[PDB]
């Protein structure tokens, strides 16, 4: 809601201190991360000769 | 989840570090009742009104 | 410099210049559980340097060293330490307790109350005689309008049904529609893409409810806000006066409160409210 | 919840009469017609040939 | 979020606009207190006035 | 909820006044400058020869 | 019995709500202490849910 | 939330004994019996010379 019980308005709500910073500082380097272990794991599986897509 | 989680981790660090909660929370509980019984004396000494029965 | 006197979370705390040791010591006091003698004392235990220490009114005659910390806090007041003298004035603060002289008001609504008392009982015994007429009056004032609205809502309630109900023969006729062209006329791959954009068609017309409605799309919400229109629009199909219809309502209602909470006093012999 | 502020039980909650019969007697209709006019409107599509499945 | 949004564009309003908000907020706060024990003294069950 | 503690009626809910054409004047414009942003942007794509759709 | 209550109600309610005060400033100086204790471990009860929502 | 209306702490969030475990004991044995499920119906199906993928 907007108002209190009578006609007091809330307090301003909290907002966070560089937060699209602070998020897209860990959503981007996880997907590189996430790009090398797919990688990595693809290329081992071709390795052991398990999954070959052809 | 996160205020379940959050309380874990309390009654984990406090478990850890031999906090007397329960002292705690026994000395917290009697401020409230001392300044909900302050907030009801304000009727029959400031405007002489009858006191508000409890509840 | 000075001395600054401040208040958080409910305790006094006052900033002293020392002599000896030239730094800003704060002294965290009690107003009611101290007087100004252990105040003096804090302050040469702190120092052990200052010759004396004293405090005085305003105007020069010296404050006993047994006031407490909360009679003097009223007004300013003079520290003097063995060489210098700072006036100290506290933050602006009206009453401490409510305890003072007496006065003839409280005489006077000392003698209100013993009159209040003598008369209280004849006056409310009455009082609820009075209010479970009205009451009975109230409710028979009711009866020809309580069966008007009930065959109002009865038809809210069937519209709501039809539409409870078509809601879902819709959402069934859709699943046939899907499950015959998927597997009898064409192919999985010429459906899936009209299959993706329905559901995303239903997810945008979901948000633009709430953008209209000024709430989310929920069942029970909804379902209530469709019986509220139905209702309100077949009150306009028979001139029904719900402004009386409401104000009955909340009469009665807020009689049978007042005898609620005037009936206990009378049996269990406690205050009224 | 279960149980009232005072300790007394909630009352038993209300369920509608042959529920599980009426909802099956809407669905199972409603569906025969929605494959009744998708096959209608294909064979409708594919008389004038504005859509053939190629 | 409709009303954090609302809530956030308020109060940026209200200090790009110096509206002293927190006046605002007491006298509102005294005024529902200051006709809640009015409406207490005009009590029709309690004799604390004459013309009853 | 339809009536409040006592049996009373809340009121109509407030309408917003054409609602439908307030909604399908926003929808429309946009899914049509949608439809030629993805239009100009392949074409765009496809001289230069970065991705040819085969 | 009520007449009673009214004759002397004023002055009981006045050194009730000084032994209120004067009990209240001494359970929150001895809840003093235990709110570094409080705010020492609450803080390392949260540092580990944001390494979990980040995480 | 955690805090109760005064400042106290809630209580310490009753946990399940042994959940984890008592939840992959039923994960996995009826995810097993849905595979056999499906395999034996698979089977009765392409017997009878009713659906064969190919
Ligand atoms: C396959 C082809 C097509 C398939 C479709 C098949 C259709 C079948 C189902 C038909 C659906 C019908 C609609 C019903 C919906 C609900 C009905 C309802 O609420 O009630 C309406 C109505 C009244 O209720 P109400 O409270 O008054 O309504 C008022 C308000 O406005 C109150 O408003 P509110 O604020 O409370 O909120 C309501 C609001 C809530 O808001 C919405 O509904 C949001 C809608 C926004 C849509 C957003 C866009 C979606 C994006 C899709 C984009 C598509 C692009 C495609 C092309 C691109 C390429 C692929 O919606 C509306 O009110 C608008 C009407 C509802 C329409 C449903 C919208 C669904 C989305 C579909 C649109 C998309 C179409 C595009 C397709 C094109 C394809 C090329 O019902 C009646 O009471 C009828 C009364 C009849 C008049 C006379 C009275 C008596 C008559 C009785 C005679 C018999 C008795 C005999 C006499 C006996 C006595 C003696
Ligand atoms: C019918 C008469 C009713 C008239 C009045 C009632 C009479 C009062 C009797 C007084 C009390 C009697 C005392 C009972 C004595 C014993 C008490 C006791 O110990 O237990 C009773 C005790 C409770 O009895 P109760 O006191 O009457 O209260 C329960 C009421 O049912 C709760 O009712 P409610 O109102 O609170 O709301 C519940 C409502 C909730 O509404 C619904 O659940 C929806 C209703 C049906 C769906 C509607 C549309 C669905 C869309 C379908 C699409 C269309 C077709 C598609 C075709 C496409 C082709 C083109 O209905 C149900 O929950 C009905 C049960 C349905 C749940 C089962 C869901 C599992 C689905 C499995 C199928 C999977 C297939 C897909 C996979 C395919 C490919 C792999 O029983 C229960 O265990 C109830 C809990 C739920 C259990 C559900 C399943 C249990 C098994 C039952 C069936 C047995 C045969 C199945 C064998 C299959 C094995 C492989
Ligand atoms: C007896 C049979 C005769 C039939 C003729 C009667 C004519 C009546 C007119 C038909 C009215 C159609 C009503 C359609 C509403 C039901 C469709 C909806 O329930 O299904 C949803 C899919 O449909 C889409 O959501 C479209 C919704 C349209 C937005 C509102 C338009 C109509 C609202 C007007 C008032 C309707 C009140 C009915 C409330 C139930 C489910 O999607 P789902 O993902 O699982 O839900 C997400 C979770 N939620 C619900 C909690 C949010
Ligand atoms: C809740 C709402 C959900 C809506 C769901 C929408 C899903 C509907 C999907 C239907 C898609 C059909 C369109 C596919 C047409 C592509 C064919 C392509 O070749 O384009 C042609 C080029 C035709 O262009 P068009 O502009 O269509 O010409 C119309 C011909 N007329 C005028 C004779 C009708």
């Amino acid at each position: 809601v907007i108002v209190t019980r009578s006609g007091a308005i809330l307090p301003k709500p909290v907002k966070m201190s560089f937060g699209l910073l602070r998020v897209f500082s860990i959503v981007i380097p996880f997907l590189y991360v996430g790009t090398l272990i797919s990688k990595n794991f693809a290329a081992l599986l071709e390795e052991h000769d398990i999954f070959v897509p052809e | 989840a996160r205020d379940r989680q959050y309380l874990l981790f309390f009654h984990k660090g406090a478990k850890k570090s031999r906090f007397d909660l329960e002292k705690y929370n026994q000395l917290k509980d009697a401020i409230a009742q001392a300044e909900m019984d302050l907030k009801r004396l304000r009727d029959p000494l400031q405007v002489h009104l009858p006191l508000r029965q409890i509840g | 410099d000075d001395v600054t006197v401040v208040y958080q979370n409910g305790l006094p705390v006052i900033s002293v210049r020392l002599p000896s040791r030239r730094e800003r010591c704060q002294f965290t006091l009690k107003p009611i559980s101290d007087s100004v003698g252990v105040f003096l004392r804090q302050l040469q235990e702190e120092d052990r340097g200052i010759d004396r220490v004293a405090i005085y009114s305003p105007d020069g005659v010296r404050v006993a060293a047994s006031t407490g910390i909360d009679l003097l806090l009223l007004d300013d007041f003079k520290l003097v330490i063995n060489d210098l003298t700072y006036h100290v004035r506290p933050p602006k603060r009206d009453l401490l307790s409510h305890e003072n002289a007496a006065t003839l008001n409280d005489v006077k609504t000392l003698v209100q109350q013993l009159y209040t008392t003598l008369c209280i009982e004849q006056h409310q015994l009455n009082k609820e005689r009075e209010l479970i007429e009205r009451l009975e009056d109230l409710k028979e004032q009711l009866a020809p309008l309580e069966k008007v609205r009930i065959e109002i809502s009865r038809k809210a309630e069937k519209r709501t049904t039809l539409v409870l109900w078509g809601g879902l023969a819709y959402m069934a006729t859709q699943f046939g529609i899907l499950a015959r062209l998927t597997w009898w006329e064409y192919s999985w791959d010429i459906m899936e893409p009209v299959t993706y954009f329905i559901t995303y068609g239903s997810a945008m017309a979901m948000y633009a409810y709430f953008v209209m409605t000024r709430q989310e799309y929920v069942y029970p919400e909804a379902r209530d806000r469709q019986y509220l229109l139905f209702f309100h629009k077949g009150a306009k199909k028979s001139r029904f006066d719900l402004e009386k219809y409401n104000q009955l309502k909340d009469a009665i209602a807020q009689a049978e409160m007042d005898l609620k909470r005037l009936r206990d006093p009378l049996q269990v012999h406690l205050p009224l409210r």
